[PDB]
């Protein structure tokens, strides 16, 4: 039985990108915010 | 096998992966 | 005579999980805070 | 060529 091939040394396949490489966004980084500038209409007395 | 004489010497490096941390510049503020 | 298919699926390139594209959150609208309080001057 | 059996 002379010389031959045969199954990878490892199945592998993907290679490297996708799921793997660019899996995409993480999670939703987010923060508040204030609204304005009220309280200037100080009717005193 | 077949006889693989030739190193294959990191034939795969590594990858780029350090890239990113979205979490950077300054910001103008109110003044 | 090796007559024998390597396993040459694909990609054998067997690196993990690379670090995927940011995303964004909640975008706050750091306006200005307070209590919209009258009496900011009494004549 | 070189005839042999096959590979992939």
């Amino acid at each position: 039985a002379p010389g031959s091939q045969g199954a990878p040394g490892l199945q592998g396949a993907p290679g490297a990108p996708g799921s793997q490489g660019a899996p995409g966004l993480q999670g939703a980084p987010g923060a508040p915010g204030s609204q304005g500038a009220p309280g200037l209409q100080g009717a005193p007395g | 096998q077949g006889a693989p004489g030739a190193p294959g010497s990191q034939g795969a490096p590594g990858l780029q992966g350090a890239p990113g941390a979205p979490g950077s510049q300054g910001a103008p503020g109110l003044q």
